[PDB]
């Protein structure tokens, strides 16, 4: 279980940067388009471990 | 041509046998003997080339009769021999030095320097002569172990 | 449009807008100088704030031989129909907030340039 | 912090961040260029034409007096819309510092 | 505006005087010297402040006597100190490239370079040198010390 | 300059913008117009001891057109196997011939000379593609990490230095552990010379 | 950081935000670390010292 949920968030993290890359990330009010992005794969990453 | 290829457990082994080869031949000091021996002999050898010649002029001016054309001389550093780390007692014989005689006896593990020196004289009217001073002692530069 | 800068042809110093009001004609002409010419564009000084640059234009086609740089099969190229591609981001100073990926066609005849 | 409508509207809130933060003409513009312009009539950029000759119709100067030189200041539409300013505010603004 | 500090000279110089004192008293060889692409808008427009700044200046001995002028302890009657300005673009500015007499072309493509890489990182096209990236160190072992 | 390199004094500075430059030990010395063929053959030239040895880093920069060869001391080096065409050139062949060396002759000096091991240094390391394993070079194309690898690491527990590499496992410890033991491993006790 | 041209590590490709890359470590101190990730873990722990 815990080596699936680690593969799903690196799945997840792969489909945000493939979605970052397409152009279909809108920059939340407040930062960047980098910090934006880095905010969400920490997140993921955090909630994963 | 696929036989040539290594296997995975024939990698490891193969990979240490390169890693063991590697410090078979360097070893873990090889900088500092590479770089003192670097330093030795091309270094040395391009400081003494390097350097400029020593030039003369005899300057009386404090004296009568001064000659119009004082003598002139000229001093060349061309040659480096280095000795064996080499010890000279109280009463002046030479020894060689060991290293556990240089740590024993509060010694410097160190070897001579020899130089040759060209000495030209030259004097406005006459013709230069050359003087060789060969194997000229300088002094005694530290030796790193081995 | 742009404008570039002009020199002379008699001392090869730089040129300068100059204004002649018994013609009422924009002249570039030399001040270390005697030389004068007309002007073919009418812009003296053009300074973009966001300058949208053809970075296109600005990378190399000499990075298709880059081992360091990734590779993709799926992006064909829209000028020779090449499926292999390398694509990497920009490496100016306004392209660091878009996340936009260059695609260069790696064949070496070809060597286009775009994105998508 | 905020009293009344501005406490609980976003937009109203926006209107005290746009009177808060500082806004030059750095912010706000596209491009700048300086163009030499014998005819204000008949100006060089052809898509100006079209309504320059509607300022110069009435003018509060003598066309005859001013410089030949331009200024064409190009604005970026959507800073303007963020910033919620107009173009009389920007004109006014230039009258009074300059 | 683009500035050169020397060694040995206390004061800022513009690098156009630094140029023309090399043996370059025309501008089209100097922005060949710096700018490899006639084609690229943006470096000529910053190359335009330095160009503008150094007008005056138009004649080797005119920008060795600006120089020399700049210089600690400075001399008397112009000459000299533009002797000394040889001493300083000739045994001081670079002698990596060159301390021999006949050098001022390769200095001058150097300085060139340096200042195509200034403009090159004040538009942003190349990455900013870092400090303490271990490429750009070197160490000093028993042999050098 | 006796290959295909035209100098710096005898050149039109209008002729520079399309050439690549080569710096020699931070020396600008002129241009050359094939930088692809050119290091290649200087790769070529290196991996054999003919005319360049094999401690001068040698780099292509590709996006800002330079090629920087440095041959000064000080420069920190470290040995990596060759991968050309996806494959090792380190064969079964040079591993009999290093248990012959356990046997007479055959010692690393060879190895290197032989072209399958090259010194790269911490400025060459930016231009140049390491695998971590030959395990990495066999991967189908279809989930590829990479296809273009230059280089392999003989093995990552090198990167470690003397008092850390006594540490069994420092790879299952956290890592100021593993400082505070090479702090500590020269405060051990023990027969310290014979 | 990108102490390198666009790349953490000379094993990994440019312009890479995957989480491999990146720093994030998919493996526990009973499994071991890759050695990047080791790398990696080296720096994190360098900062509180
Ligand atoms: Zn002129
Ligand atoms: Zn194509």
């Amino acid at each position: 279980e815990i080596q699936q949920a680690i593969k799903k968030a690196k799945d997840d993290v792969i489909n945000v940067i493939q979605k970052a890359h397409n152009m279909e990330l809108e920059p939340t009010p407040g930062n960047t388009l980098r910090q934006t992005f880095e905010n969400k794969v920490n997140r993921i990453l955090n909630d994963a471990r | 041509e696929n036989a040539e290829e290594i296997s995975h457990e024939l990698w490891q082994e193969a990979c240490w046998i390169v890693i063991n080869a590697y410090f078979d031949e360097k070893g873990l000091v090889r900088q500092q003997l590479d770089s003192f021996d670097e330093f030795i002999q091309m270094s040395v050898q391009r400081i003494v080339e390097d350097s400029p010649a020593i030039e003369l002029q005899a300057e009386a001016q404090h004296t009568s009769g001064e000659v119009e054309t004082p003598p002139r001389f000229s001093l060349k550093f061309e040659q480096i021999y280095l000795s064996k780390p080499t010890h000279w007692e109280k009463d002046g014989s030479p020894s060689p030095m060991m290293p556990n005689e240089a740590r024993l006896r509060n010694l410097t593990y160190s070897a001579p320097l020899y130089v040759d020196i060209t000495k030209t004289k030259n004097v406005e009217g006459l013709d230069p002569v050359e003087t060789q001073h060969q194997k000229t002692f300088i002094g005694k530069i530290p030796i790193m172990l081995r | 449009g742009f404008v570039g800068i002009r020199f002379c042809q008699e001392c090869n110093n730089m040129l300068y807008p100059k204004e002649d009001k018994e013609n009422k004609i924009l002249l570039y002409a030399c001040r270390n100088c005697d030389y004068k010419q007309e002007a073919d564009s009418n812009c003296i000084y053009v300074n973009k704030i966001m300058h949208e640059i053809d970075e296109l234009t600005h990378i190399v086609p000499d990075v298709i031989s880059d081992p360091t740089l990734p590779r993709t099969e799926d992006h064909a190229c829209p000028k020779c129909s090449h499926r292999e591609a390398v694509f990497f981001q920009a490496q100016t100073r306004r392209a660091e907030e878009e996340m936009r990926l260059y695609y260069v066609c790696t064949n070496q005849n070809c060597t286009h340039r775009w994105t998508e | 912090f905020l009293t009344g409508g501005a406490a609980r509207d976003a937009e109203k809130a926006k209107n005290v961040l746009c009177r808060l933060e500082h806004t030059t003409l750095r912010k706000v513009t596209a491009n700048t260029a300086i163009y030499y312009d014998p005819d204000p009539q008949r100006t060089v950029i052809s898509e100006d034409q079209e309504f320059v000759n509607v300022y110069y119709e009435m003018p509060d100067f003598d066309p005859t007096r001013i410089s030949p030189w331009l200024l064409r200041i190009e604005l970026d539409r959507k800073r303007m819309t963020d910033k919620k300013l107009t173009m009389e505010q920007i004109a006014e603004k230039i009258n009074v510092g300059f | 505006r683009i500035i050169a500090i020397l060694p040995y000279i206390k004061q800022e110089i513009p690098i156009m005087i630094v140029f023309r004192a090399l043996g370059f008293v025309a501008d089209r060889d100097i922005l060949e010297h710096i700018i490899y692409d006639f084609d690229d808008p943006e470096m000529m427009e910053m190359v335009k402040p330095s160009l503008d700044e150094a007008f005056v200046v138009q004649e080797q001995n005119v920008a060795l006597n600006f120089i020399g002028a700049r210089g600690a302890r400075p001399g008397v009657t112009k000459d000299k100190r533009i002797k000394y300005a040889k001493e300083i673009l000739q045994k001081e500015m670079l002698p990596h490239v060159g301390v021999s007499d006949f050098c001022e072309t390769k200095k001058a493509y150097f300085l060139g370079y340096m200042v195509h890489r200034l403009l090159l990182a004040s538009l942003g096209r190349r990455e900013l040198d870092d400090r303490d990236h271990y490429g750009n160190k070197r160490l000093d072992l028993a042999g050098p010390l | 300059e006796e290959w295909s390199m035209e100098n710096l004094e005898e050149i039109a500075p209008s002729a520079i913008a399309d050439a690549t430059k080569i710096f020699v030990n931070g020396c600008w010395v002129g241009i050359h117009r094939d930088p692809e063929q050119l290091m290649a053959t200087l790769r070529k030239l290196r991996r054999q001891m003919d005319i360049i040895v094999s401690e001068v880093s040698m780099i292509r920069d590709i996006r800002d057109r330079e090629i920087r060869i440095y041959t000064d001391a000080g420069r920190i080096c470290r040995p990596l196997l060759i991968v050309e065409n996806g494959s090792l050139l380190l064969k079964k062949t040079h591993v009999e011939m290093l248990k012959e060396r356990d046997y007479n002759n055959y010692s690393w000096q060879v190895l290197v000379a032989s072209g399958v091991v090259e010194y790269i240094d911490t400025l060459e390391e930016e231009t140049v593609m390491i695998a971590m394993s030959p395990y990495d070079l066999k991967q189908d194309k279809d989930y590829a990490y990479c296809t273009t690898y230059t280089h392999c690491e003989i093995h990552p527990a090198m990167i470690l230095g003397v008092c850390a590499s006594i540490i069994p496992f420092p790879d299952h410890n956290q890592s100021p552990r593993n400082t505070y033991q090479s702090a500590m491993g020269k405060q051990a006790m023990g027969v310290y010379i014979t | 950081p990108y102490g390198f041209r666009k790349r953490t590590l000379p094993h990994f490709i440019k312009d890479d935000y995957g989480p491999e890359s990146r720093g994030f470590v998919e493996n526990s101190y009973l499994a071991g670390l890759t050695p990047s990730e080791f790398y990696f873990h080296a720096m994190g722990g360098r900062e509180g010292l």
